[PDB]
Order: structure tokens, then C-alpha cells, then sequence
């Protein structure tokens, strides 16, 4: 009854080495329990992984592309996560969505992580 | 084989439960509180109207099925006080029968 | 007296880490002279001795670390389960590492050891390439708190880098795995039934190397010797989780591979059958042909053919009919 | 380093009632963690496949995945006018999680 | 609630009495394929049957265990006054477990009598 | 009650059933909070004097086949004739009883032997009595050396408790060994069943049957341990005290796991004998699909050479243009064709 | 046989003799030996032809 989505915020016009915080209200279920990652698109291009957040220990994954200038964190009293950008480019004008993932159990060492439950885009423009 | 502390997983994040079977499809809770002349069977799928049962003085039944959904899990093993590794023995589908004695 | 047990010798070599807080000295050698004063420094040292089969360098090294000669040997032995013994100067640990070659369907091994000595960590290899590249970058270019701790942390560091090149191994041996289920599933042939044997004892050597590892790391932290600070036993712990993981994936992998075989193998009677068919039907049309040209090539200066013109159309037509006929009673019958 | 999944067609055509199969190819091995996922031209992307063989609840049985070592194949069995979008790879063996090319299906 | 949980558990209990039922109609049925059609699918049928059965043991076995643990345990949750039903269905237990040890065995002679069928035909 | 009588023997005859004479021994091992001793010795007489001692006393008689020392440890310790008959019958199964005085338990101990794969088996009795664990065993060496070490070198609870914590070491210590023979016979399994399918002989069969009849002999003897080691626990008799039965409860959980491995092996040894059987027909197979081939091959060849190879008077085909070469090139290409076409499946 | 002599001597009535019931019981003693005697010999024969039932069909091969 809690009709699980995610809104997203925060995508505008902004300047390379600018700085944006995406915001990514989630209702329906607790952000604490459930894993949030980040995908780009480009105009034109395929999807793109970016970062993930496990709000419930605070540990965090970046892509490689974007690692060291994005942050990615969690807050579970507005059940909201935000992702920091800074010193943006040119190359990275693209639709940001945010997801929901669940791990599921392939065998006792592998695991899987899929993402059920996405976010309508935000533009962001560089 | 002494103490009870949660396994780590190398693939997850320290404290994340998992859950291990092959079933998505399905998640309803039906509480079943009876007593000597009245009963009420109540079907759901909001977890926040159980936990008034936890302090019910008269018997009742819970029944959540569709354990896939592990916040479902946590949130009433937070509320009634279950260990979380029991909460990741319930996650944890390929293991044999068991029992054990809590406080 | 110390033998060497193994088949590598192709080279040998030696290099130190001295790491700090602020400084660390990476020194690549190439003989023992250089790691002897390595035994009072205050900052953890990692020492790397490559090529055992120069038993000279590893007897030095034990006689001037007061390493005991039973362990020597043990470190020179090659075909040994992984064990871990508590001395009161050193803890002495032996390990497998493996690499699995893709195209080939062969799994190799290879004998590891690790002493922990106070302020210092040896270790004794066999040749040139490991799986302990990350704790090396991470000690490098101070990515981690390793440089912040002492020499305990480099064991758990190491045994760490271990475990996860099992999950490699696994990795493959899961595609291996899927690969074969599929093959023989689609069609058992011949070569696919000793692909499955290789599998079946590569899974076996895998589980006799693995499960008492999880041993010696339970006896690591469950009951720390005073070597091992009370302060790395849950880092160790973490560790023994994972080869728990190990351990049970490869149950598993195991089991699988037992069904691989029966289905299989039971069903070969089968194949004793129809190859039981094949040579009743080409025996028993072509005996009594072989028989007939006997008794008509016979030769006696007399026959029923003095003249007797078309004869051997008519002998020839005998053998067609009576193969006919043999071809149509089996037809029938269901000998084919 | 990282993982790099590649799909081949980078795009085909077919037409209503055909049967259609994109592969994805891994560089290094991913046991089953891949999943598939369709995104209609303008709109988020939709999980149809997780663990490779698995479907997500509410897709219709006619889309089906398969893994052969490290080729993974999806395949809609008889493709209807509602399942004309770009499909996409995805690995989760490792935390650095990528994403396939992405295969348009144009309609003939 | 005690007795609530007895029977959940006898409940249990029962439908494994009734799956073992649905073995046995099983085993019957493939008794007579296996000696009298010998073919490769009665090889695999009667072998993930046999692994069924191992299965079967292997949980069979630790489900006894369990209650024998709440019989001869006690725990104070239970009242004491419910623990006769509790030796009931460790009972009932013990009864599946016999049973699926002997229906292995009938599953083995089963093999055997296939692989007598296929010589008798190799030595026609 | 009453001791059974054997025809054959005097009446109340106490004879010992096994096998092992050579030697004979007793041990004793006092120890305290404090002090202790080691007093190894043969005069029996001297070991009596520690039944009333206020410290807890292990004695250890080994070597059995001396009935006399037997009795009279029996009578001055003041354990029933009964006891002792039990305690003189090797062959027996765990089993415990609970008298008003002492704990009377029949344990038994496994060794394995490898180039002779011989489960050979010594019965080990103990009798806790007030502050004293008596012990007989029948055989040199046993697998009670680590709780000899503990004590000697006060490492561990041991020395701190009574004499019930001491029984609870000796018996986990003999779950500990069955625990090595596990891994021993796993090992042994594993071989046997990598050789069965490559090399497979009368003598694997051998060693495969003798194997299940291992397997037999210990689960038969498990079973019994882990209702003992139920006993123990669960209904804690006085001499036990109250704080010493998590212990038992650890050893009853561990012999629930000896229970689980032996039956997973003696499931592997009952497929390794379907498996020799496969085995044993693929190799016929092998032999006969060369003996089919060549018989495929050669036999229509034999008999269309004896049909052109006959004395009929005719002369159908005796002087034609190189009759011969035609008729062995057309002969050597459907042989070629015919094994081209036994090339298909794994026949050639 | 072994309850016939159990009977004979457990609850015997005085139509056998308190002074006879002893003698009763060496009878009743005697009766588990044959009885442990039997089983063992099963145990032995049970076995014994296993190895030929076995080792058949390795002449086949031959
Ligand atoms: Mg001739
Ligand atoms: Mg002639």
C-alpha cells in the first residue's frame, strides 16, 4: 500500500568545476534496509554506473570514471540520499537516476545485486 | 562453537541480511489472535499493524510469508527483541532443521 | 640435514619491506647478506625469499632467527597440508595457494609459508609471481591502515590476500562448472566424461587444502598466542568467515559434480547392448555367407556344376534372399 | 580491473510474433550475477532478469535468460508490439557494477 | 501459545507423514518400469529418487533431534504440561525416519533388479 | 543382579574376552589445586590406599587380562560383580549405568591403519567413584595424552574442578580421536573412490566391502555413544555436578556430528558399489567395441573374397581388364567409408 | 525359549519350588548364550558371499 518510489531532485544548469548535490527522497520503504545507487546516461549513450551507498554501515563503491571528486552518502531521518558532485565536465551532462537494490544469493561465495525500483531522472547540464 | 556473533560475508557489507531462497512473488501477514470465546484472523501487508501483538496477553498466531522482503524481518525482529543472527538464520534458507533456547 | 621435496627450481631471489608510519624502504636483493640485521628493527618488516630449493638460504636464515629444524624441514617440505604451530619465540603457518589455467583443465599448487617473529614477518615461496600484489600496492602507496600497524596485521593482511585469490579460483571453477553441466547435458562425449573426472579431482584436492585452513585460522584467533595481539583477533575472525564460505561452496561444487557421474555412468549398460547388436547382426549374415562360398568354392573335381548354366545367378540371388531375410527377421524381432 | 560486459547486435530488427536472442559477453567471470533490464525511449529502465535465469515478479514469462560459461543470452520467445525498447546488460559480481552497450529493437 | 507451537508441529509432522506415502505410490510405480522396461530415463528417474531419498534423511534426522531436544529439554516457555504431545510427535518422528531408511533400500534393490533386466537382455 | 552363568566355566567365573595379553600396567595421577603426583606402578596394593582421598584421583589399569587385579580393584572400590563382568567383556557397545555410589560407563576407542586397512577396536571402561575416576583399557596407547598434559602442566580448568570435570575431559577427549579417524577414513574414502573408477580389480572390491563393514562396525558403536553421552547429560545424576552438564551437552552436539558423518559416508561407500560395477562394464565395453570393429571391418570382406574366390566351372569374372584392382579398390572404399562411418560416436 | 525359562523362574508359582528356582536361572543364562551365538554366526555368514556376488562379471572382462 506504501507504493515503493524514488523522487529525485536537485539537477540544473551549473558550470564545469562546479558543484551539485543530487537529492534522492525515497518513500515507501527505509532507506537504512535496502541498498541506493546512482546511474548516468548521457544523451544518446547507454547506462552508466556511478556510486552506491549501504546507509546501514555507511559503506560506499564509486565507478572508477568518477571516483575521488563525487560523494555518495545517506540519511536515514529523511530517508533521503544525496550525491555530492564537484569539479564537473563538460562529458558529464547526462539524466541521473536513483535505484533500489536487493542482494540475492547465487551460491555461498558469489552474490548478486539487482535493482528493482528506479527514479524518474534528473537533467544535469555542464 | 562458542558465542554467537553475525558471519561475515565477503560479498556484502558488514551488517546487511540477505536473504537466500528462489521466491519473490508473494508477502502477506495473517495474524490469527484467539482465546477461549473470541478470535480475530486479520490479513495484511502493513508490518506496523502486528507489533501490537507482541504485548497481547491472550495467544496469538503471525504468519509473514514472503520472507524475501528482509526489511519486513528486521523491523520485527528489531521490535520484538530477536537476536540478528537469528534474523539471518531465518534469512537463510539452505541449512537443516534446528532448535534454539533463548532467554 | 634438509631435502627439498618440490619440482621448482628455476630461480630464487629476496626482497625486504620496511614500513613505518611516515617511511617505508622497499629493497630488492639478491642474496641473504642484506635481511640478516632484519631481526631488532622496531618497524614491522616483511621479508620475501623466492626459490626454496637453495636450501643454504633458508638454513641461514633459520639459524640466524633461531627457527627450529623440524620446521625448517617442514618448510621445505612441499606436499604438506597447510598446519600452523604456536612457538614461544615465532608462529610458524604453511599454506596452499593455486592457480587455475583456463584451457587446459588443470589445477596447480604451490607451498607458502609464513613466520611471524615479533617486529617481523618471513615468508618462504617457490616462484617468481604470487597473489599478494594488493598488500604490497597498499603498503606502497599508504592506501589502507596497514603502515599504522604492526607485524600481526601484515599475517592477517597476507592470509587476507589468500582467501580472496580462493574466491578467484572459485570464480572459475564456477564457469568450468556451468560449462560442463551444459556439455553433458546436451551430449555426453567421451572427452566430457574425463573432463568431469579432472573437475571431480581438482574439487577434491580443493576441499582437502581448504577445510583445514579454516582450521588453522580458527586456531589463529580463537585462541590468540601473546605474538598476536589481542587488539587483530576480530580482523582475524573476519577472515575465518570467509573460508567458511569457501569450504561450503565447494561442498556444494562437490556434490554436483557426484550427480555429473552417475547419470552417466549407470547408464552404460545401454551401450553394451547396442554394441552386443552391432556384432550379432554382422556375425550372423555374414557367417553363413562365408560358410556357403566355403562349401560352393570347395573344391573336388566333381560337383552338381558340370555345366549346370546360370548357376551362380542362382547362388548369387541365394545369398541376396538370405540376407533379405535375416535383415527383415531382425526388422521384426528388434535385435536393431 | 573492471569488468566490461559487450552485446551483441548493438542493435536488430524483427517484427510481432518473432523470436529474438541478444548475447552479452563478459571479459573476466561472473558466476550469475547479471541481470537484464528493458528501457523504452525516454523512460527509467525496467528490471526484467536477475541471476541470469531468474525472471522479476510481474514480467511475463515470455522473456527468458540463459548462461553458458560466461555468454549470457536473453531471449523473448514471441515478441509483442510493447517490447520494441533497448536492453541492457548488467554485472554485480564485483562492488563496481557495469553496465552492457545496450541493443535497440527497431520494428520491420 | 505452547500448544499452539505443538501444533504447528504436529501439523507438520503429518504432512511428512504423507509425503512418505506419495514416495511409496512413487517407488510402487517405478517397480514396475524398472523390471520390466529398461530404458535410460528409469536409470535417471531411479537415481534422483535415490537422491531424493538422502535428502529426505538428512533432514529427517535433525527434525527428530529437534524434538528431542523440546521432549527431554523443557525449557521454560513450554509449562511442562504440554510435553506429552511433544513425545507424540517425537514418536511420529521416529516412525518417518525407519521408514525412509527403508525405503533406500528398496530404492538400491530397485538398481539392482534394472541392472539384472539389462544382462538378462545382453545375454539373450 | 547376579552374575549370568556360562556353562562350561566354575560358577562366578570372571573371564576377560579380548585378545590383547602383552602388557599390563597401572597409573596413577593425583592432582590438586597445588601439588600432584605420578605414581606408576605394578603392585595394585599400592594404588588401593587413594579410594578415600579428599583430591581427585585418575587410575588407569591397562591391561585388562589380569582378572585377579580386576577383582580385587572391583572389591576394594566396592563395585558389583556385574560391573565387572561388563567391564571384562570387550566385546560390548557404549552403554552407561548409574549406581548409588559410582558412574559406570563402557566407551570404546578406534585406531586405523594405513597399507593394512584394519578398524581395530579397544573398549575403555570408566568408573567415577566419589573423588576418583578408575579407568581400564586393555592395550598400550590411547588418546588421553592431552588431558595427561593439561593436568601435568596446570594449563586449563581440569586442575581447579573435581573429578566430574575430569570424566567430561576423557570423554571429549575420546570424541576428539573420533573425530581424527573421521578425517582419516575421508581421506581413505576419497582414494578408494578415485581408484575404483581407473584401476578397478578384485582387491578394490575387497577393500570397498571391507570398508562398509567399518562403516557398519562404527555406526553400530556411535549410536550408542550418543545415548550415553544423552544419559549424562540430560538426567545429571548426583555424582555429576550441576555446573559440569553444558559440557556434556557440547559432547552430545559433537557426537550428533560423528552420527551425521559416518552415515554420509556410508552413503558414498553403498554408490562406490554401483560405481565399480559401471566401471568394470565401460572396460568390457571398451574390449568388445574393438573386437566389434574388426568384426564389422573384416567379416563382409572375408566372405565377398571367398565368393569370388570359388571353384565353379563358369568364368563370370576371372579374366577381365584388371578384375582384381577393381574389385580390391571398391572393397577398400567401403571399408574406408564403413569405419568413416564408425567414426561417429565414441566407438572408435 | 528365553521367556519360556524367564517365566519358569521370574514369577514362577510354588508348583515349582522356591528351592528350585535357582537352578532355573543357570538354565535361563545358558539360553542367551545360544541366543548371542546365533546372532554372531548371522553376522558372519551375512557377509561372506558378498565379495563373490561382487566379483562376478570381472571374468566378463577377461
Ligand atoms: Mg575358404
Ligand atoms: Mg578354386
Amino acid at each position: 500500500i506504501s507504493e515503493v518510489q524514488l523522487v529525485e531532485s536537485g539537477g540544473g544548469l551549473v558550470q564545469p568545476g562546479g558543484s551539485l548535490r543530487l537529492s534522492c527522497a525515497a518513500s515507501g520503504f527505509n532507506v537504512s534496509y535496502y541498498s541506493i545507487h546512482w546511474v548516468r546516461q548521457a544523451p544518446g549513450k547507454g547506462l552508466e554506473w556511478v556510486a552506491s551507498i549501504s546507509s546501514s554501515s555507511g559503506s560506499t563503491s564509486y565507478a572508477d570514471s568518477v571516483k575521488g571528486r563525487f560523494t555518495i552518502s545517506a540519511d536515514t531521518s529523511k530517508n533521503t540520499a544525496y550525491l555530492q558532485m564537484n569539479s564537473l565536465r563538460a562529458e558529464d551532462t547526462a539524466v541521473y537516476y536513483c535505484a533500489r537494490s536487493y542482494w540475492y544469493y547465487i551460491w555461498s561465495y558469489s552474490y548478486g545485486n539487482a535493482m528493482d525500483y528506479w527514479g524518474q531522472g534528473t537533467l544535469v547540464t555542464v | 562453537m562458542e558465542e554467537k556473533r553475525l558471519s561475515a560475508k565477503k560479498g556484502l557489507p558488514p551488517g546487511t541480511l540477505v536473504y537466500t531462497g528462489k521466491y519473490r512473488e508473494d508477502f502477506e501477514i495473517e495474524v490469527m489472535n484467539y482465546s477461549i470465546e473470541e478470535f480475530r484472523e486479520f490479513k495484511t501487508t502493513d508490518v506496523e499493524s502486528v507489533l501490537p501483538f507482541r504485548d497481547s496477553s491472550t495467544p496469538t498466531w503471525i504468519n509473514i510469508t514472503g520472507i524475501h522482503r528482509t526489511d519486513v524481518v528486521q523491523r520485527v525482529g528489531e521490535f520484538f527483541g530477536i537476536h540478528p543472527l537469528v534474523l539471518e538464520d531465518i534469512l537463510n534458507v539452505h541449512q537443516r532443521p534446528k532448535v534454539e533456547f533463548f532467554e | 640435514t634438509l631435502v627439498y621435496t618440490g619440482k621448482y627450481r628455476e630461480d630464487f631471489e629476496i626482497e625486504v619491506m620496511n614500513y613505518s608510519i611516515e617511511e617505508f624502504r622497499e629493497f630488492k636483493t639478491t642474496d641473504v647478506e642484506s635481511v640478516l640485521p632484519f631481526r631488532d628493527s622496531s618497524t614491522p618488516t616483511w621479508i620475501n625469499i623466492t626459490g626454496i630449493h637453495r636450501t643454504d638460504v633458508v638454513q641461514r636464515v633459520g639459524e640466524f632467527f633461531g627457527i627450529h629444524p623440524l620446521v625448517l624441514e617442514d618448510i621445505l617440505n612441499v606436499h604438506q597440508r597447510p598446519k600452523v604451530e604456536f612457538f614461544e619465540n615465532y608462529v610458524f603457518i604453511v599454506l596452499k595457494m593455486f592457480t587455475y589455467d583456463k584451457n587446459l583443465h588443470e589445477l596447480e599448487s604451490e607451498q607458502v609459508s609464513l613466520i611471524l617473529t615479533k617486529n617481523c614477518v618471513l615468508m618462504f615461496q617457490e616462484k617468481i609471481g604470487d597473489v599478494f600484489d594488493p598488500v604490497r600496492e597498499r603498503i606502497r602507496y599508504n592506501r589502507g591502515i596497514i603502515r599504522k600497524k604492526r607485524a600481526d596485521y601484515l599475517l592477517y593482511s597476507l592470509i587476507d590476500a589468500l582467501v580472496d585469490d580462493y574466491f578467484v579460483l572459485l570464480e572459475k571453477i564456477d564457469d568450468e562448472i556451468d560449462v560442463l553441466e551444459e556439455e553433458v547435458l546436451e551430449r555426453p562425449e567421451k572427452e566430457t566424461v574425463q573432463r568431469t573426472h579432472q573437475l571431480k579431482r581438482n574439487l577434491v584436492e580443493l576441499r582437502k587444502t581448504i577445510w583445514p585452513l579454516r582450521e588453522v585460522l580458527s586456531s589463529l584467533y580463537r585462541d590468540v598466542p601473546p605474538l598476536i595481539e589481542k587488539e587483530t583477533v576480530p580482523y582475524f575472525r573476519d577472515v575465518y568467515d570467509h573460508t567458511i564460505q569457501i569450504a561450503d561452496t565447494v561442498e556444494t561444487f562437490r556434490d554436483i559434480v557426484s550427480g555429473l557421474l552417475d547419470v552417466y555412468l549407470s547408464s552404460v549398460s545401454n551401450k553394451t547392448n547396442e554394441v552386443m547388436k552391432v556384432l550379432t547382426i554382422i556375425a550372423t549374415i555374414f557367417m553363413p555367407l562365408t560358410f556357403i562360398a566355403g562349401i560352393y568354392g570347395m573344391n573336388f573335381e566333381y560337383m552338381p556344376e558340370l555345366r549346370w548354366k546360370w548357376g551362380y545367378p542362382v547362388v548369387l540371388a541365394v545369398m541376396g534372399v538370405i540376407a533379405v531375410i535375416m535383415v527383415v527377421y531382425f526388422k521384426k524381432k528388434k535385435w536393431l | 580491473s573492471d569488468i566490461q560486459m559487450t552485446q551483441s547486435p548493438s542493435s536488430l530488427s524483427a517484427s510481432v510474433g518473432d523470436r529474438v536472442t541478444i548475447t552479452c559477453r563478459a571479459s573476466q567471470s561472473v558466476s550469475s550475477a547479471v541481470a537484464w533490464y528493458q528501457q523504452k525511449p525516454g523512460k527509467a529502465p525496467k528490471l526484467l532478469i536477475y541471476s541470469a535465469s531468474s525472471l522479476y515478479s510481474g514480467v511475463p514469462s515470455r522473456f527468458s535468460g540463459s548462461r553458458s560459461g560466461t555468454d549470457f543470452t536473453l531471449t523473448i520467445s514471441s515478441l509483442q508490439p510493447e517490447d520494441f525498447a533497448t536492453y541492457y546488460c548488467q554485472q554485480s559480481s564485483s562492488s563496481l557494477i557495469t553496465f552492457g552497450q545496450g541493443t535497440k529493437v527497431e520494428i520491420k
